[PDB]
Order: C-alpha cells, then sequence, then structure tokens
RNA sequence: CCGAGGGGCUCUCGCUUCUGGCGCCAAGCGCCCGCCCGGCCGGGCGCGACCCGCUCCGGGGACAGUGCCAGGUGGGGAGU
RNA sequence: GGCGCCCUGGAAUGGGUUCGCCCCGAGAGAGGGGCCCGUGCCUUGGAAAGCGUCGCGGUUCCGGCGGCGUCCGGUGAGCUCUCGCUGGCCCUUGAAAAUCCGGGGGAGAGGGUGUAAAUCUCGCGCCGGGCCGUACCCAUAUCCGCAGCAGGUCUCCAAG
C-alpha cells in the first residue's frame, strides 16, 4: 500500500515475526546467518595460526 | 556589430549544461590518517550511469572511522570491477585492479586511471571512458613522479597523488558511428545546447568574421593569432601548421 | 570475577570506531581566534627592531613584587577617601585654621602625559613602564628618554596590573617623584637593581634586535640536514 | 579540558526576558469586531425564508473578518440559542452570509418570529 | 662495529586483504567520596586512548597576482 | 490473476513450456503448501431508497398510498479503460523534497507475586477540524482579434 496509509495498519499487516523481519527476504537473512558465522570462526583459525607460528620460531 | 555565436556561451543561459539527471560529482574520497598510513576497505553496491558521460560510475559504501556510520561515495568506474567487489583504499593498499593508492608507491608502467594533479585534488586526470595514464620515473628525493597523460604528453606531479588502478570503463565508445543526425541529437540533449552547428561561412557579416559575399568563401586567411581579441578568433586559432597531417606530431 | 569478562578494543586502521580524543590543534576556530594567534607568532617570525625589542625583557617577578609592594603604600587617592578628606579639612579650617597642615602629600604620579613632563624635568625617581601597550607609539620613546634626563626605569609585565595600583583598568606608567623618609632606602634599594639592567645597558639594549626565530616544524628540518652534514664528515 | 569535535561553536549565552519600565501603547485596544459587530442584518428573502422551516436553519449577514468559531458564538450570546453547525459564503457583492442551523432542541420558526421576521 | 652473562658507528614499524555479515554511545584495572562497624549501595576522577610544540593539513611563493604608467598590437568596437 | 516464495525429491532416451520466447544440478517436471492484488461475485449496507408499469387519494407540505416487476443464458483477434506478464530501442537510462514505515541495536523501565504493574501499531467510547475558491460561458454569441468577426485558443466522455 502507499506510505500514509503505513501510518493506519497494525504492525502485523506490516512484518514478518522472522528477525530482519519486513526488511530483508529470508534467504539473504539465511546467507547473512551463515556468512557472519563462518567468517568470525576463520578468525579463530588465523588467530591460532598465528600462535603456532611465532611460537616455533 | 552584432556578436558572435561563440561569444554568447560565456554568458551562460541557454549555454548553461544539463545536469539535472547527473548524479554527482564521481571524485576519490578525501584524503585523512587512513590512506596516509594505511588503507580502508570499501564495497561496490551498484554501478550507475551518468547522462552525458560517457564512463559509468560505481558507487561505494565505506565504513566512517569516527562516527558510527556508512557513508557512499561514487568513483570512476575502472574496467573490470564487479558489485559486491571489495575496494581498498590506501597507501598500503594492494596493487589490483580498482584499488586506489598513491603513485610514489606503486611500481615503473602501471596503467592509472582518475588521477590526482596536486595532492588531495580527489581526482582530475585521465576520465574519460577507455583512457587511463601511465606512470614511470620515480625520484624519491625531492618526490615527484612523472605520469603520461592520454594526450601522449607527461607531466612532473607530485609523489602522494593518488590514483585508481586501471583503465576507465566503456571504452571502445567512439569507434561506433553516431550513423543518424536523430542519434547526435539525443547525445548533446543529455550535455549542452550546442549541437547544430551552423558554419560561420553560411550567416551574415554582422554574425561572423567569415560571412558574407556572393560566394560563400572564407576571404580571409583563417589562421589567426591568439592575441586576437573576442569576436575575431574563429577558425584555427593559432595554429603552429594546418592542412592533412604528416608523420605523428614531432612537436613538443 | 564469576563472568566479568575483558572486552579490549582495537583502535588501529580498520577496527573499531576512534574514541574521543583531544582534537584541540586540529580545530577550526573563529577568524578573530586566529587573527590573535598568528599575529602573535609573527612578532616571532619578523625581524623586530631593537626599539620595539626594549621591550620583551622585563623585571622578573621577585623584583616586580619587591616594587608593587613600594607602589601598593604608595597609592593614589580613591573617591573615597577624596570625600572625607575635604570634610577633614573644613572641620580644621572650623577648629585651627592653619596656614600648611601638609607639607608635601607623597603619591605616585600616573599617565604618560603626565610621566613624560616628570622625567624631563627631572623631577621623577624611578619610572615603570609597562610591556603590553597596544599600539607601541604610546610608549616606545619613553625608555630612550629616560636615559638621557637620567632617570632610572623599569619594564614590568602587564599594564593592567599596574594599573589596578590607580584604581582603573590600566594606566601605562606609574613614577615615584617623592617617597617617605622611612622609604627612602627603600626606593633606593631596588634603584641599583633596575639601572644595572636598563640604564647601564643602554647600548646592549639598542643593539638588540628581536624575533627572526623560525617555528618548531621548519627548525626540525633544518636540523636533520645538520645531523646528516654531520653524520658525513664521520 | 578537551574539545572532542574539529568545530568551534558560539556558546550558548543566556537571553533575558523582556522586561520593559514602560508600556509602549498604555491600554489594550478592545475589539472592534464584538459579537454585536460580528452579525448585520438577518438575510430576508424567499429563498432564505424556506430555509427556515424546511432546513432548521435561518440565513445572516456578517461581517468578513468572522470565522465559524466566532459566529457560533455571536448568535449564540445575542439570541439565547444554541448552534448545530455554520457554513459561509462571501457572496459576490462582498459580504459574507452566514447558514447558521439551529440544534433539534430549538426551532428556527419561532426564533424568527423573536428577532424580527 | 665485537663477542661473556650483552653492548646500540647503522637500523627497522605494527597489529584491518579467500567471501555482497557485524562494528558507536567502554569493558577491565586502579584510586576517591557519601554509604556497611574492619563488610554493603550510588556517585567522582585517572589509565585504557603516551609526551611536548608557534601555521588545520598539503601545494606553490617574493613569483603569480593587483594598483599605476610607457611601448606594441587591436575593424572586436566607437566616431567621421 | 500473479509470484525470481517454501517443503519433499532428482531429472539425459533430456524434459517443462510461449503468440514469441524462455526455464532447469545455483534443482526441471510432478506432489503438497505460503503470500500479494482482488477494481469481479456473494453478503452487511439494502430495498426502506432508485427505475419501469398498473392504479388510488391528497386543492396547498406532498422527499403521498398501493399492486406487480427489477428475470435467465451465451459470445468475441470487438471498442474503451484498468491490472498484469514478458520482450525490444538508447554514445537517449527517462526528477527532487515533504511525509510515512519496517528492521538492527539494547541505554532504560516495570510488578515483584501466590497479586498486579509499567506498557499496547487490539476492540469500543468522547471532543475538535479554522481560512479561502465554489453561479455561469468555455465558444461559427459570454475568451483574444475595435464587433454576436469563415481567424485563433489546453483537455476528458463517446452508439448502430
Ligand atoms: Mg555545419
Amino acid at each position: 500500500v502507499r506510505p500514509k496509509v503505513l501510518m493506519r495498519l497494525s504492525k502485523t499487516k506490516k512484518h514478518v515475526s522472522r528477525a530482519y523481519g519486513g526488511s530483508m527476504c529470508a534467504k539473504c537473512v539465511r546467507d547473512r546467518i551463515k556468512r557472519a558465522f563462518l567468517i568470525e570462526e576463520q578468525k579463530i583459525v588465523v588467530k591460532v595460526l598465528k600462535a603456532q607460528a611465532q611460537s616455533q620460531k | 556589430g552584432r556578436v558572435i555565436r561563440g561569444q554568447r556561451k560565456g554568458a551562460g543561459s541557454v549555454f548553461r549544461a544539463h545536469v539535472k539527471h547527473r548524479k554527482g560529482a564521481a571524485r576519490l574520497r578525501a584524503v585523512d590518517f587512513a590512506e596516509r598510513h594505511g588503507y580502508i576497505k570499501g564495497i561496490v553496491k551498484d554501478i550507475i550511469h551518468d547522462p552525458g558521460r560517457g564512463a559509468p560510475l560505481a558507487k561505494v559504501v565505506f565504513r566512517d572511522p569516527y562516527r558510527f556510520k556508512k557513508r557512499t561515495e561514487l568513483f570512476i568506474a575502472a574496467e573490470g570491477i564487479h558489485t559486491g567487489q571489495f575496494v581498498y583504499c590506501g597507501k598500503k593498499a594492494q596493487l589490483n585492479i580498482g584499488n586506489v593508492l598513491p603513485v610514489g608507491t606503486m611500481p615503473e608502467g602501471t596503467i592509472v586511471c582518475c588521477l590526482e594533479e596536486k595532492p588531495g585534488d580527489r581526482g582530475k586526470l585521465a576520465r574519460a571512458s577507455g583512457n587511463y595514464a601511465t606512470v614511470i620515473s620515480h625520484n624519491p628525493e625531492t618526490k615527484k613522479t612523472r605520469v603520461k597523460l592520454p594526450s601522449g604528453s607527461k607531466k612532473v606531479i607530485s609523489s602522494a597523488n593518488r590514483a585508481v588502478v586501471g583503465v576507465v570503463a566503456g571504452g571502445g565508445r567512439i569507434d561506433k558511428p553516431i550513423l543518424k543526425a536523430g542519434r547526435a541529437y539525443h547525445k548533446y540533449k543529455a550535455k549542452r545546447n550546442c549541437w547544430p552547428r551552423v558554419r560561420g561561412v553560411a550567416m551574415n557579416p554582422v554574425e561572423h568574421p567569415f560571412g558574407g559575399g556572393n560566394h560563400q568563401h572564407i576571404g580571409k586567411p583563417s589562421t589567426i593569432r591568439r592575441d586576437a581579441p573576442a569576436g575575431r578568433k574563429v577558425g584555427l586559432i593559432a595554429a603552429r601548421r594546418t592542412g592533412r597531417l604528416r608523420g605523428t606530431k614531432t612537436v613538443q | 570475577n564469576p563472568l566479568f569478562e575483558k572486552r579490549p578494543k582495537n583502535f588501529g586502521i580498520g577496527q573499531d570506531i576512534q574514541p574521543k580524543r583531544d582534537l584541540t590543534r586540529f580545530v577550526k576556530w573563529p577568524r578573530y581566534i586566529r587573527l590573535q594567534r598568528q599575529r602573535a607568532i609573527l612578532y616571532k617570525r619578523l625581524k623586530v627592531p631593537p626599539a620595539i625589542n626594549q621591550f620583551t625583557q622585563a623585571l622578573d617577578r621577585q623584583t616586580a613584587t619587591q616594587l608593587l609592594k613600594l607602589a601598593h603604600k604608595y597609592r593614589p587617592e580613591t573617591k573615597q577617601e577624596k570625600k572625607q578628606r575635604l570634610l577633614a579639612r573644613a572641620e580644621k579650617k572650623a577648629a585651627g585654621k592653619g596656614d600648611v597642615p601638609t607639607k608635601r602629600p607623597p603619591v605616585l604620579r600616573a599617565g604618560v602625559n603626565t610621566v613624560t613632563t616628570l622625567v624631563e624635568n627631572k623631577k621623577a625617581q624611578l619610572v615603570v613602564i609597562a610591556h603590553d601597550v597596544d599600539p607601541i607609539e604610546l610608549v616606545v620613546f619613553l625608555p630612550a628618554l629616560c636615559r638621557k634626563m637620567g632617570v632610572p626605569y623599569c619594564i614590568i609585565k602587564g599594564k593592567a596590573r599596574l594599573g589596578r595600583l590607580v584604581h582603573r583598568k590600566t594606566c601605562t606608567t606609574v613614577a615615584f617623584t617623592q617617597v617617605n623618609s622611612e622609604d627612602k632606602g627603600a626606593l633606593a634599594k631596588l634603584v641599583e637593581a633596575i639601572r644595572t639592567n636598563y640604564n647601564d645597558r643602554y647600548d646592549e639594549i639598542r643593539r638588540h634586535w628581536g624575533g627572526n626565530v623560525l617555528g618548531p616544524k621548519s627548525v626540525a628540518r633544518i636540523a636533520k640536514l645538520e645531523k646528516a652534514k654531520a653524520k658525513e664528515l664521520a | 579540558k578537551i574539545r572532542t569535535s574539529p568545530t568551534f561553536r558560539r556558546p550558548k549565552t543566556l537571553r533575558l526576558r523582556r522586561q520593559p519600565k514602560y508600556p509602549r501603547k498604555s491600554a489594550p485596544r478592545r475589539n472592534k469586531l464584538d459579537h454585536y459587530a460580528i452579525i448585520k442584518f438577518p438575510l430576508t428573502t424567499e429563498s432564505a425564508m424556506k430555509k427556515i422551516e424546511d432546513n432548521n436553519t435561518l440565513v445572516f449577514i456578517v461581517d468578513v473578518k468572522a470565522n465559524k468559531h466566532q459566529i457560533k458564538q455571536a448568535v449564540k450570546k445575542l439570541y439565547d440559542i444554541d448552534v448545530a453547525k455554520v457554513n459561509t459564503l462571501i457572496r459576490p457583492d462582498g459580504e459574507k452570509k452566514a447558514y447558521v442551523r439551529l440544534a433539534p432542541d430549538y426551532d428556527a420558526l419561532d426564533v424568527a418570529n423573536k428577532i424580527g421576521i
């Protein structure tokens, strides 16, 4: 609908019960969940592969 | 007694540019602590089109170092880039396509677009579609580097001038014929009020120095001096030579 | 102790938002500020004539304090006590009708057009002259004038501090003409500490040009060539 | 002391409430438009007369500086009757015509007969 | 440079680069107040976030520029 | 009607498809769901009004009184308008702001319990909505051309 009629609805006709509800498209949320986790984990990996690099030289 | 056509282009009444549907100035982001000393990461969001420009643009969102805010730049699109590409900008940036880094750190013979002629001027030289500049000759004492402009003319510039690595997108554009009078009309409707150029021989002695006579002839020599006044500089202005060109250019 | 985890923030390039630091150098001041600071710098950068460089060489704070103490009990007459001195004058004419109640009421004269008349008649004892007078030409002759007339002069820091001796804002000059008999050695005590520095050193204070020093960022790269030119010899 | 922004903006100084030591006009002017000056005539035409009984209204001619809140109190306080709603009309010979519809408690006819018509 | 546990003619910078993610309004530590009789609440300051200093940072610079005069040129324009 | 929405499952002897295309191991076909537009129909409104027809009163308000009717189907390269789906053409890429809304964060705030707090984009109820324009002509007679002037002057609706 139009922008000024969105002040007349209640917020169940305007978003979806997920996270990132009425703003993203439920698979880019899914992609953002996997993209966030799986590179915070490589920052664990680059932390420990720098940990076992300086320590044996 | 009447003023001539090119004299009326300086007042800028209908000869101002057509700038409504343009997007903004296509400029490198201003230099601060991140690019003087390190690098900063940005992701290009969309490749957009200016009306009246032959190159396309690239809008790149960076992360503000001082405020929590994402702020969007507009770059001259180097050729080969795609959306969702990381773009790195700094002194310690790594020399890839689309990365912008100072000309004093990059090696000799790398191809450069959209470079600064004085430092921090946010990109002035080598910006048209398909054009680039080449760097040679770093002088690390009295830090000056010379580049080679798209006109084949070399210029010694400052070393801390900043520049995006690559060639400007949209190249090969002038290979296609305009091919009819209608598509030249739409070309300049995006640009200016300049397109249907009446020859000065075809107009009247009020309107041009060349017009008049019972035959369409120029009459007077069409090479004129450089210190001719306004309304008389028409034709080959301070021409060093004329006739169909031989050799390459043979004058530095 | 239970959880209470430490979470430091990396503040390098390309990490967390930089914290609010000082930024008092890199701040765009109003143009009355940067006029006020650039002309202060440019009295250090230019070759200042020795008559303007008669100043910027003042009494140190121990000598100024011994002076302003002696100038404090020779304070001029405020309007409060001017009201009651004229009441006590009429009530003694109503009492005694004396010819001369006071031989000389001692006081310091203040004001340049008052002081200069006393210097050139040699009726002054010690001329305290200010430091930051806003056009210098109001004042610049008077160190050269006290030397010829033989009056000992001294430059004190601040035109507003000796202007508080006189119950006003600034007063630019004060001068002792007559002191009391119990302070005659006190005014004579500081008078050879002063003319040793100013009057006897007139030939030195007149040769002495000033300013002409470069800023710290340019005197630190001329010095960097001097380190390399000493690195060359050995 | 610190200055966490690179901008000098001018400090919030104090602004005194203006209290003078003589009034400039010595008295409030009385309103030239009171509830007597709102309402000029009752309009008494054939189209304004069939609008009394069939419509429970009654038609006035009003000064053009009045609005429908002022007409609603001028008719109420001069004639001791309630007002449902008002409609207004700058009629093309210059003046403002008001259509005051009375409440269902009152009758437009007997109010018309006691105001003159 | 020599060589013993190390010395500093000469030196280096730093912490962000497989990916269309997130990042601010401090954690922590040290001190100090009213609050608990050798213990509990709510505030304060500092270190985290080094120090000093006279251009905001770079680029030119006694040139450019401008004021004035002298000489060229000047149908671009005016008068006849 | 639309969906570049989901789940199961895996396709080749390739199949599903359009007027044309196009789509598929980045998941086709097949099966079961979800969402958006619903300007159509049904229902409330709502038959009480509207119209058609047949009467009957009331001189005058009459927004009279009454009987019956307002019913079934089909069709289309049809015209007009709207909604949609997919293409093409561009050295042409076809506006800004006011407003409005979702999301992320989590500084805060709340009753502290065998009772109710802060809050509520839910269902109802109360009050208010000032100012100005509003007739008519809009043209071979209300405009401009000296005039009721074969001139000129922006649009919408349009049957057999
Ligand atoms: Mg031509």
